[PDB]
């Protein structure tokens, strides 16, 4: 819903839950891998079957900034048997590495094959506000920081001219006889982060990261929202 | 609003003036009479009743005359007082010179100067800047050098130490001035407000700014009006502080790796700004800019003496990202009638250390008439067999006759009568430097600047 | 051994006229007027006597033995001439000459170099415009007459950039020890020459435009330019920096390597610092030539403008080069005299009504202070100063100072400003019309002592 | 001598080295290298240790991953069997090395220098990013050790995300190691190691290939 933003900032919150972060981006027609939150061991096996396999689980914990260090993460669940196990798996897991760690959930969500890694970021700059950020993505953001930046609201030159410039560009243009990627789909959705930049003035920092790009369209695999 | 009585005004006071002639009010007084001001100057002091030879008086509400403008230059401690006079004397604009305000701690005053002034209806220019010039009207409200050349430049300085000076070296650099700006702390007036301004001037064609920063939630505004004004004008900015911090680590990777610095070069990118890593940059750019019109297409012709400075001019073009084509077989041939079979026509076209100055001549006529031609660097280093002063008269007579308009620039390496021709060529208005990579790198700037205004009107395009 | 070329007793010039119009001629003159104090013979078929030196038809016929011979006749002429010089012991012919490899004829520059060398005698160039060297005072071109005294050394494969670059070091006053023409580099190349230039005492820099080099020629290239750098800085002008097309060859290592990115790494190797732009090769080599190299990376920068000083950080920051705080010792020393509102984060501003006597203070303080290793002293033209005041301020407190520490000078504003500078240029003190080009020429410096510490890393037993 | 190797494959005509050659001549100076051998295959299997990966070597080998000549991480010999008959439709036996930081390190003839060395990230994104950097042979330990420093992704060896810094001083013996094979063989034209894992003590050579000429 659009009023998360508002719901969250009540609550004396500083960010949104991935689940949240996803359902305010998709609300903006961005495509996201479709998620839920479970808070049962039989939530999650239904969610599993409303999603389609395979799947992916994630523990919700204010105190796990980490959760792969400390076991809170299950990739590529095949079946419901596979999804039971990873669900105890994980609050076990929690527990033992982060006792005092209170448990919010379990996030079932869509599996994402694997595709060029892209980031798209939305910062608030004290002199110009609301700018949105492009390059590669995935965990070798920081190292390349192979990246480019532009004032929101963007034009379609905007977008499109901060897409070429980054060095990374190549890997969307077919690299090593690889099939070019759906380019059309990244401008929308940048343009498309600018507008959420523009009309929401609450949120301070954004990252849509990863961004799988295919050969036809577009999915936000992660999203990060921070409030002010 | 409008800032037309701002640059010319019917009456000015100088608060602050002195019969002590090492203040800096009397400075400013000085500078005003030199340099041939038409209107009305009042000086205002307590006690002096007269300062170089006119009626001084005590408060500008003491004036018979509608005050236009009011540089202050009292203490900090005393400006209020001056800004309540000049409230109720109708004053539209109070420029202070003064210090210390927001730059030294104290920005409850500075606050407390822009409401009054704005109660009253009235704008501030600074404070703490050395005040501003305007040429086409013959004034000089600074207490820099007494003179500057004409030209159509404006220069809006953030700093004014490096302000100053650099209203010093524009003579040095042959840069003609339309008008120097000091903004200093910017609290009510800034470089928004100017770019309006010079916009609608008709004697500025450049602008130059010396920019630290802008006033948060301004930014939007800097780049709506700066890529309106880069459709007709070039703006060129030299970005103070452009070095990160580097490693944010905020609450997210966005957060972490953007940086204020990156950001300004992208506002600057989509307003159309050429930025300036230097002021060595920004001048020899400025001098190209306000010399030539932009190229009308990419057919840019070099024309070199020596195969070497052919060379250090493609390698800077090519930094740039300008790449040089094969020039037109029609230009070929024209200059196949007195060059030697073994020069080059591979561009940049070599005409061989041994050329004459009469080459000079005939190549840059061709190449300047040549339909297909739409730039052109000329490049020469001295030899014995020539002379610096006659290839720069064969060069600007080429310019002559070729009766249009094409951007030219010139690179010249020797000794001192090549430097002496140097300054020969750019007294006349044409852009010559001293190396062959500065005049490639300011015909870089004009390609820049071209690429530039595409980019906004791209952006702008109606869909 | 190169020493009898730059060091000859007698020097024969082949090819000079009673036309003075002519290169020979022109040669002549300046060898003449740059006064060169041993034997000069002038060659000719008809003439018997040439700016009153009697003048013989050919270099056997000259009693006395010739060391060098200049030669400056036409191309078809010029195996001739090598034969008779040959006869003669000729050790060195200079071939001004063109029309070589340059313009395809490989067979007669390839036959050029075996006659010479069945003399046992060594070719410079051919298509060369001479050399000049100082300490000799020989002026063995048709350039300018004359350069400044001093220790840098240029040696330039191009031609008429070359000449004209020899008259621009007058401008720009870099004291000149030696000007070489290298041209085709049939023979004698860049690697000779450097090995010459290692031991030569009156050289302590050496600057050179370099187009490229022969094959099988750069291992020994990075052997000798490495250990030359151990004591003397060398600059390239590398000709010829943009890419070409993407070869595209039967491994990664084949499509990715660039002959330009090579290059690069070479002059790494060496110890070497490339120029991208001449102005930057003159002011670094300038800087280079007048200090010392800093011991440390405590670098002050001390300006009268907050503006300037940014300016100047920024560009160090380009460099690789970041400013840290000054020592609390040098901070009190100058809080003696300046307002309690300047600053002393390094840049170390003293406001805009600093008067001509605190720069000399300032700088002397910061030079003596021994936690000090370098000094960029930034300036800003305003009436309550004056350029000239400051600048001989800046020259007093040198030389109170120990002169052990590198020092740049950037000054900004209008005609005095420009006499300021050119009269500390004119005092060999690094001084530059911008903030940004004083700190360009100090980031040399430490680039230098960098590259030493490369080479001294990389020649470690 | 290892230069048998070289002579041999000149003789037959042949331009390149086969790829356990190319690894046998490596080996012989001192960069470690996947070892290798010539039912054949699970005989080999056993006496190399599990995990195994199996390539076809035929003449024609222009890219394997599609033609389906390869089969990775085999770990029993049924397994083994499945690929060794499996693969023919579509006897050279490689260790298997566990996921790594993918590096490369190439050596190539350049006209002015000769003997040059390449080091930088491998994988599949060499290229792509063509963050490298070059050295001309001999190399010192300096050498070695600045063209490290140097690329962009060096972060990768000292530690990011958590992850265990690699084994630096291995990877400068291997690139003083490659560049001495540069000078010391004419005949080599190019040589390339990719992929060279790299791991927090020593690396492994997965994959070389040499030009002759
Ligand atoms: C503004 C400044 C220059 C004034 O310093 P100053 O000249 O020494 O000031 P004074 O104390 O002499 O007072 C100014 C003069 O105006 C007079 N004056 C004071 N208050 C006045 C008032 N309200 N109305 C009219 N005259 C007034 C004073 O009597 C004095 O003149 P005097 O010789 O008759 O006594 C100083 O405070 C300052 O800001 N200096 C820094 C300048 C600077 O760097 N600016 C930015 C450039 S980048
Ligand atoms: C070498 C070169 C400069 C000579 O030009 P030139 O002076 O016109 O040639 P000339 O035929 O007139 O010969 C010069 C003189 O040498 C004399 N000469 C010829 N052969 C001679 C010989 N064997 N011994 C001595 N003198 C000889 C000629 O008689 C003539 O003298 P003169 O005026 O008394 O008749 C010319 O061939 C050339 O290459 N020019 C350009 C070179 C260049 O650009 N160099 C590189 C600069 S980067
Ligand atoms: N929908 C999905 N499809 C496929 N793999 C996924 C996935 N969601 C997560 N993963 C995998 O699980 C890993 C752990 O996910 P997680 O979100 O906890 O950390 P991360 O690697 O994305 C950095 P950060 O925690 O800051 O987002 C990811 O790195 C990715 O490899
Ligand atoms: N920092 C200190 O704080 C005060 C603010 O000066 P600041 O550097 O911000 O501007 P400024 O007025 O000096 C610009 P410039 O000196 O270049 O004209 C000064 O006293 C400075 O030395
Ligand atoms: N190409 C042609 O080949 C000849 C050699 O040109 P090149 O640039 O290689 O040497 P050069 O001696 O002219 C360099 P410079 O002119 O800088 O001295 C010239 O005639 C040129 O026009
Ligand atoms: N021993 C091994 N251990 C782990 N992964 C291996 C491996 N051998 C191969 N691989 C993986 O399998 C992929 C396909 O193998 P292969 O070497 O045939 O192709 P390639 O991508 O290297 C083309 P080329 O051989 O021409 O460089 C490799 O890219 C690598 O990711
Ligand atoms: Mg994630
Ligand atoms: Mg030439
Ligand atoms: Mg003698
Ligand atoms: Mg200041
Ligand atoms: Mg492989």
């Amino acid at each position: 819903s659009r009023d998360l933003l508002l719901k969250a900032k009540e609550n004396g919150r500083k960010s949104l839950l991935e689940h949240e972060a996803k359902y305010f981006i998709s609300s903006y027609g961005i495509p996201v891998t479709n998620i839920r939150l479970a808070k049962s061991e039989e939530e999650a096996v239904n969610f599993s079957r409303e999603i389609g396999f395979p799947v992916v689980l994630k523990i919700v914990s204010p105190q796990v900034v980490h959760k792969s260090d400390v076991g809170g993460v299950k990739v590529n669940l095949r079946s419901e048997e596979e999804v039971r196990k990873a669900y105890r798996e994980i609050i076990e897991n929690v527990k033992r590495n982060v006792p005092n760690a209170e448990i919010e959930g379990i996030l079932v969500q869509e599996f994402a094959p694997p595709g060029v890694e892209l980031i798209i970021g939305l910062l608030r700059d004290p002199q110009f506000g609301p700018t949105v950020m492009f390059g590669l993505g995935g965990v070798f953001v920081e190292l390349f920081r192979d990246v480019s930046f532009r004032v929101a609201p963007l034009s379609e030159q905007d977008a499109e001219s901060m897409i070429k410039e980054v060095k990374a560009y190549k890997l969307l243009t077919g690299f090593r006889g690889m099939e070019p990627v759906d380019i059309e789909a990244i401008k929308d959705a940048l343009i498309r982060a600018g507008r959420i930049g523009v009309e929401n003035e609450e949120i301070a920092e954004m990252d849509l990261n990863p961004v799988i790009a295919y050969p036809k369209g577009i999915k936000v695999v992660d999203a990060r929202i921070i409030l002010r | 609003n409008d800032l037309e009585r701002l640059f010319n005004p019917s009456a000015i006071a100088v608060v602050g003036a002195s019969k002590d002639p090492s203040k800096i009010g009397s400075q400013i007084l000085r500078n005003l009479l030199s340099y041939g001001f038409k209107g009305k100057v009042y000086p205002i002091n307590p006690t002096a009743d007269e300062l170089m030879g006119l009626k001084c008086y005590p408060k500008v509400s003491d004036v018979p005359d509608k005050v236009d403008v009011a540089v202050i230059s009292v203490p900090s401690d005393k400006v209020l007082g001056v800004i309540d006079d000049c409230g109720k004397a109708g004053v539209k604009f109070a420029v202070v010179i003064t210090s210390g305000f927001k730059e030294v701690g104290n920005e409850e005053l500075e606050e407390e100067l822009v409401r009054r002034a704005h109660s009253y209806g009235m704008r501030v220019l600074g404070p703490n800047i050395f005040g501003y010039l305007y040429a086409p009207a013959r004034l000089n409200a600074t207490f820099g050098p007494k003179d500057v050349l004409s030209g159509n430049v404006a220069f809006i300085s953030q700093s004014g130490a490096l302000g100053i000076a650099l209203m010093g070296y524009t003579v040095v650099e042959n840069i003609g001035i339309s008008s120097i700006v000091s903004v200093g702390n910017k609290a009510d007036l800034d470089d928004v407000d100017l770019l309006d301004f010079f916009d609608k001037d008709p004697n500025t064609g450049v602008i130059m700014i010396y920019l630290e920063g802008i006033a948060p939630g301004r930014g939007r505004m800097f780049i709506d009006v700066a890529s309106r004004v880069s459709l007709r004008k070039p703006i060129i900015v030299i970005k103070a502080g452009r070095t990160e911090v580097g490693a944010r680590a905020a609450a997210s990777h966005t957060g972490s790796i953007a940086g204020s610095v990156a950001i300004y070069e992208s506002a600057f990118k989509q307003s159309g700004i050429l930025m300036a890593k230097s002021v060595e940059d920004a001048f020899d750019w400025t001098k190209a800019l306000s010399w030539n019109p932009i190229p009308e297409g990419e057919r840019l012709i070099v024309l070199t003496n020596g195969g070497g400075a052919g060379v250090q001019s493609t390698d800077t073009f090519a930094d740039n990202g300008i790449y040089l084509s094969k020039p037109p077989e029609s230009l070929i041939q024209e200059i196949k009638k007195f060059v030697p079979p073994f020069a080059s026509f591979a561009n940049p076209i070599d005409i061989t250390g041994m050329a004459p100055d009469d080459w000079y001549y005939m190549g840059t006529l061709a190449a300047l008439k040549n339909p297909d031609v739409d730039a052109l660097t000329v490049l020469y280093c001295q030899t014995a067999v020539t002379t610096p002063i006659g290839v720069a008269k064969g060069i600007v007579d080429a310019i002559k006759e070729a009766g249009n308009s094409k951007p030219v620039t010139v690179g010249m390496v020797g000794g001192p009568e090549v430097a002496e021709a140097v300054s020969f060529l750019n007294k006349q208005r044409i852009a010559a430097y001293p190396t062959p990579e500065r005049a490639s790198s300011a015909m870089s700037a004009l390609y820049a600047y071209a690429r530039a205004r595409s980019y906004v009107m791209k952006s702008l395009a109606v869909r």
